């Protein structure tokens, strides 16, 4: 009855994980050779990353 | 050159298993059947002792080497 | 019709313990069936295994 | 009105427990050999009954 | 045939030919899967 004012602290834990970001048009698994990996300009090209 | 002579044989017929069975797998897109499905501030006794029991022995579907169990019906936890 | 038995029990057979093994391959003895008092004997782990 | 301390007495807990653990259940199992018969008591002269 | 199963289309649902079966403790089994 007499609770003080109040705030909310939200957090999340993940162990034993690897984030994971696919190199594939949607994100998708379908197959271990990606489509994005054949797209051509990165096939027949050179790129830089940052 | 048949090679059927040196497999195990089923009752006059060889047992040839699937040509389709040889292995790949790699980090993502790869995954294997048998999953991971598993001073007492408590004094329960029973169902803890029942809980152990369980916790070392093992249940899931594609255990079909041999039989199911008599009438039928087909599920999950494929 | 004819007197002739047709089951022929020797003694060498263990038709209990048979039993117990077949029961343990077809399904899972951890559950418990009481109608046939399905309750596979065990031991607390933490008692045998100190 | 109390002076210093108040009045207090210790017992570990957790050994307390695990040590009845142990004792009942793996003590009161050992082969008869070990064990011995007590004094002042009658006790059944057959090893195999419950007494 | 058989009229007499389960059926699931028009078509019938039949399991297969070879599905009468055996397990002697033995280890005459340690087999593999249904796939």
């Amino acid at each position: 009855k007499t609770a003080v004012d109040s705030i909310t602290q939200k957090k999340f834990l993940c162990d034993r994980t690897l984030w994971r970001i696919p190199f594939s048009s949607n994100f998708m698994s379908m197959g271990a050779l990606t489509d994005l990996g054949q797209n051509l300009l990165y096939a027949n090209s050179a790129h830089a990353l940052d | 050159i048949n090679f059927a002579s040196l497999a195990p044989r089923h009752g006059s017929r060889p047992f040839m298993g699937n040509w389709q069975d040889i292995g790949t797998s790699n980090m993502s897109g790869g995954a294997f059947s048998w999953g991971s499905l598993w001073k007492a501030w408590n004094s329960s006794t029973g169902q803890m002792l029942r809980d152990k029991l369980k916790e070392q022995n093992f249940q899931q579907k594609v255990v079909d080497g041999l039989a199911s169990g008599i009438s039928g019906v087909v599920d999950l936890a494929n | 019709a004819s007197q002739l038995n047709a089951v022929v029990d020797l003694q060498d057979r263990n038709t209990e313990l048979s039993y117990q093994l077949l029961l343990d391959s077809i399904g899972d003895r951890t559950r418990y069936f009481s109608m046939w008092n399905q309750a596979v004997d065990s031991y607390d782990p933490d008692v045998r295994i100190i | 009105i109390r002076v210093g301390n108040n009045f207090a007495m210790e017992i570990n807990l957790n050994a307390n427990l695990w040590r009845n653990f142990l004792y009942s259940n793996i003590a009161l199992y050992l082969p008869d050999k070990l064990k011995y018969s007590p004094s002042n008591v009658k006790i059944s002269d057959n090893p195999n009954t419950y007494d």
